[PDB]
RNA sequence: UUAAGUGAAUAAGGGCGCACGGUGGAUGCCUUGGCACUAGGAGCCGAUGAAGGACGGGACUAACACCGAUAUGCUUUGGGG
RNA sequence: AGUGAACCAGUACCGUGAGGGAAAGGUGAAAAGCACCCCGGAAGGGGAGUGAAAUAGAUCCUGAAACCGUGUGCCUACAAC
RNA sequence: GUAUGAGUAGCGAAAGACAGGUGAGAAUCCUGUCCACCGUAUGACUAAGGUUUCCUGGGGAAGGCUCGUCCGCCCAGGGUU
C-alpha cells in the first residue's frame, strides 16, 4: 500500500475519492490516489452485484452518506443518494463484465508541483 | 514577557509636553537648543 | 543581404543559474523541435524562453528572412541584470541580506 | 565547522558537471505527426492509441 | 594464418591565449554650491504683542515658496514700454 | 572632496527623552523624448523614422577592476604540482 | 560593488477532496457538496493603543517566506449626524 498521511486521514481521503467517480463516471487527480482508487472503486462495486441485504449495509459504510444525484422527474422530484445509484445503476451494468473496469490515462503536469496528473474512467 | 515602550498618550504630553518645557530654567535651555540646530518638532 | 534576425527580453525575473539549463538543450538544434523539446519541461524557466524564441521567428519571418522551415538555433546565452537587494529578520536580533537576481536572455535563428 | 578557503574557479565547474537537465521520451504522434510523450495522452490532438478520448 | 614487439587518434569535463557581450560605476572633462578673506553699511527686536510657529489662500493643490478672512494679494509715488 | 546638506537636509531613519544623522549632480545644440507596422496578456523586443552620433532611448557623456557568460587555435583520463 | 560556502540550510505547530466557474495563464481567487477543528473559547460587547487599515469600483511593477485574476498592497470615489 501507500500511505499519505496518518491512517485515519487516508480513510477519510479515499471514502472521499471514491464517492466521486461514482457520480460523475470520471474524475482528474494526481497519480498515486489514482492506484489506490481504482483498487477500492473496483472492491466496491461487486458489492453492487450481490444486492442482498448484507451487501447493502456493508457497501453502506465506505460512501460518503448523503450525496444528492437527480437528472430525473417524470411530475415529481426523484432523488438518488449515490448508493442508490451503485445499487441500480452501475450494478446491472456489469453483470457480464468480470473484474477490471477502470481506466488511467497519464495526460501531464501540474502548474505549481510538477505532480504528473492522470485521469480514471468507468468502461 | 512584558516589554518596555507601553505607549499612552496623556504621560507622553504630561512629561515630554511643551507647556512641561517652558515651565522651568532647564527645559528653556532644552527649546532654544532645538531652535538653534533647525529642528522642525521642537517637543513632542 | 542578410539572415538571422535576433530578440530578446531585457530583466526577467528568475535566476540566470536556474535558468541557463533550460538553454543547456536548446542550442544547436533546428527550430521546429526546439519548440517541442520547450513544451514537455516542468521549469518556470520554459515557459518562458518560448516567447522570447517564438518572437525571433515572427521577426525573421515578418520582416526579412523566410521559409521558417530552415531555421536553427545558432546562439542564446544568459547575462546577470541588476538585482535587487532586501533584508529578512534572523533570529537572535540580527538580519541576513537577501540577492533577487534578474536575467537578459538572447536568442538568434540563422537560416543554414 | 566552516570552509577552510575559497573554493578555485576550476572546482566550482568540476564539481558542477553533474548538475544537468534531460529531457526523455519523445515521440511522434500519429494523426498529427507532432511530437507527444511516450504512454502519455497527446495534448493537442486529444487521442490516444489512435482514439479519441478527450470529449464530452 | 600464427607468433613476438611497437602503437597513433577521439574529452563527460578542465587549463592558456585570443575575440565579443553583461553587471559596477573608477577615472577624464564640467558646475547649479562651498571655504578663507578685503573695503563699505549696519550693530538690536519687543504690552502698538516680539523670535519662532500651527491653520488656511489658487480652476485643478501632494509639497516648496509668497500671502493672511481685503489671503498667489489692496492704495500711492517714481522707473519701464 | 568642499558645510552634515550643490537635489524640497537637520529631512528620511534610530531612541520614551535629552540626543544621534545619512545616500542621492551630468541625455543632445534644440525633446526634435521613437508616428506607422510585427511578436508578445504585459513588460520587453524587431523594422521604419528623428537625429552629425541611439553601443546618446530616459538605469540616459566617457565607461576601468573584482565577478558572470558565448565561440575558438594548442594541451589534458598511471597521475603527488 | 561582487564573490566562496550553494542551488545547501530553511519556507515560523493544526485535514482536506472533487465538480463548475473566472481568466493569457490556476493546488493557492469565486461558487457548490461532503468532510474536519475550537467551543469558560479559535464565539458576542467594550477600555486603552493604533490612526483611514472601513466601503464601492479598477490594477498586478515592488511587499505576501512559493503561486496569485487575490489582499490589511497600488489607483479613484465615498463614508463617522
Ligand atoms: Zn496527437
Amino acid at each position: 500500500r501507500k500511505l499519505g498521511r496518518t491512517s485515519s486521514q487516508r480513510k477519510a481521503m479515499l471514502r472521499d475519492i471514491t464517492t466521486d467517480l461514482i457520480i460523475n463516471e470520471r474524475i482528474v487527480t494526481t497519480e498515486a490516489r489514482a492506484k489506490e482508487v481504482r483498487s477500492t472503486v473496483e472492491k466496491m462495486i461487486t458489492l453492487g452485484k450481490r444486492g442482498d441485504l448484507h451487501a447493502r449495509r456493508q457497501a453502506a459504510t465506505f460512501v460518503r452518506n448523503e450525496v444528492a444525484s437527480v437528472r430525473e422527474e417524470d411530475e415529481s422530484i426523484v432523488v438518488e443518494s449515490a448508493l442508490q445509484k451503485l445499487f441500480n445503476d452501475l450494478g446491472p451494468r456489469f453483470a457480464e463484465r468480470q473484474g477490471g473496469y477502470t481506466r488511467i490515462l497519464k495526460t501531464e503536469p501540474r502548474r505549481g508541483d510538477a505532480a504528473p496528473m492522470v485521469v480514471i474512467e468507468f468502461v | 514577557m512584558k516589554r518596555t515602550y507601553q505607549p499612552n498618550k496623556r504621560k507622553r504630553q504630561k512629561v515630554h509636553g511643551f507647556r512641561k518645557r517652558m515651565s522651568t530654567k532647564n527645559g528653556r535651555r532644552v527649546l532654544a537648543s532645538r531652535r538653534r540646530k533647525g529642528r522642525k518638532v521642537i517637543s513632542a | 543581404q542578410i539572415t538571422s534576425a535576433k530578440a530578446t527580453a531585457k530583466t526577467v525575473r528568475t535566476s540566470p543559474r536556474k535558468a541557463r539549463l533550460v538553454i543547456d538543450l536548446i542550442r544547436g538544434k533546428s527550430v521546429a523541435d526546439a519548440i517541442s523539446i520547450l513544451k514537455f519541461t516542468p521549469n518556470k524557466s520554459a515557459g518562458i524562453i518560448e516567447k522570447v524564441l517564438m518572437s525571433a521567428v515572427a521577426n525573421a519571418e515578418n520582416n526579412f528572412d523566410l521559409d521558417v522551415e530552415s531555421l536553427v538555433v545558432s546562439e542564446a546565452f544568459v547575462n546577470e541584470g541588476p538585482t535587487m537587494k532586501r533584508f529578512r529578520p534572523r533570529a537572535k536580533g540580527s538580519a541576513s541580506p537577501i540577492n533577487k537576481r534578474t536575467s537578459h536572455i538572447t536568442v538568434v535563428v540563422t537560416e543554414k | 565547522a566552516v570552509p577552510a578557503r575559497r573554493t578555485s574557479k576550476a572546482k566550482k565547474a568540476k564539481r558542477r558537471t553533474h548538475y544537468k537537465l534531460t529531457i526523455k521520451g519523445l515521440n511522434a504522434c500519429s494523426n498529427c505527426g507532432e511530437m507527444k510523450k511516450s504512454h502519455h495522452v497527446c495534448p493537442a490532438c486529444g487521442h490516444y492509441d489512435g482514439k479519441d478520448v478527450m470529449s464530452k
